[PDB]
């Protein structure tokens, strides 16, 4: 993947609004780049709900190393579009845009697959309460005394 | 060769042969007896 | 309040619980009332070994 | 976080309005900044009913302190878009606009994560009414006396 910093994601995300890219003749300030990487940054940790949100991989950016702009992401290959996509949709507003129809449903496909594999970890059945017995097929607990379920 | 070793060599043989019957028929007294909610095992909080 | 029969020693104290006002608790309290006298210091004794130094 | 301060969170609320910013050569007013100030401290204390409300870790200045901006709000990592958002939507009509629709589902969807884990915690269970047995099974309680369950 060609998009391997934070700034990648943000110019990525300044290409599919078509602000600026590459190929453009006029560029956004680095006060601007800045902005977006912290809107990138408050984004993606409120997604990140302090583990029990989405679970990306992503690294967020400390002050010690100055510039968040130059820090790897640490997303994975497949989260990519998702995170800049939605990036784009968020940063449409200060430039007086609105995202186009395609870039807002590529946003919200892209978060839910994100989030399914998550989902699916998460989709567990609790345990048997502590009022229910083992039955009596159960010969070895049985024996054990432990006619009923621990539970918890 | 000591008796104390005969006779204690006779009752534990006996008694693991016949730990498991005993051990339902005592489960069985106590279910009839004292309470049918024997879950002394499960650690509810 | 119960009796209770300090074992080995031949003493008897007292075994009392009571409820508290709510949250299903109580309280215990095993008390015991005593005391140690020497009628006769002269005929008590004391063996102290090796009072060198 | 980029965003420690009061003044960093109204400075993001007017980027997002596209009122001052660096995509548009507009530096803040030192008038728009007191009074969006005083917004975010009205919001933040109506979301705060005295603690009944929506909890956040915001600290509310005094008027000991000379500067109500410079402080740091206190907030989380994963609050500072929810609240700039919804700061951005509230004092966009002092300046006769209108916040965008991508700026006001945003608002809406980090008023909600803010709340969640806070609906989570709150989500507690009555204990059983005082008229309400302990049954026989409760071996210790029914017999240290406790066949009832206390309540309240």
């Amino acid at each position: 993947m060609q998009i391997k910093t934070k700034g990648d994601l943000v110019r990525a995300a300044l290409r599919k609004l078509g602000v600026a890219s590459d190929a453009t003749l006029t560029d956004v300030e680095p006060q601007s780049m800045q902005d977006a990487v912290d809107d990138l940054e408050a984004m993606m940790a409120e997604w990140y709900q302090d583990g029990k949100g989405i679970i990306t991989g992503y690294v967020f950016s400390d002050d010690e190393n100055p510039p968040a702009e130059g820090d790897d992401h640490g997303l994975r290959s497949s989260a990519v579009s998702a995170v800049f996509h939605n990036l784009a949709c968020r940063i449409a507003p200060d430039y007086a845009l609105e995202a186009t129809a395609k870039i807002i449903a590529t946003a919200k496909y892209g978060k839910e697959l994100l989030y399914k594999q998550t989902a699916i970890s998460r989709a567990k059945r609790a345990p048997y309460p502590s009022r229910m017995p083992t039955g009596s097929g159960n010969s070895f607990a049985n024996l054990n005394e432990w006619h009923y379920f621990p539970g918890e | 060769e000591n008796r104390l070793e005969s006779i204690l060599s006779r009752f534990d043989a006996d008694w693991t042969a016949s730990d498991e019957a005993r051990r339902e028929a005592k489960n069985d007294l106590f279910f009839s007896r004292v309470s049918q909610w024997d879950d002394w095992l499960s650690q509810y909080t | 309040t119960t009796s209770f029969s300090i074992p080995d020693v031949g003493l008897n104290g007292i075994f009392a619980t009571q409820g508290d006002i709510s949250t299903l608790s109580g309280l215990c309290r095993i008390a015991l009332w005593y005391g140690v006298n020497a009628t006769r210091p002269e005929a008590i004794g004391v063996g102290l070994p090796g009072q060198t130094a």
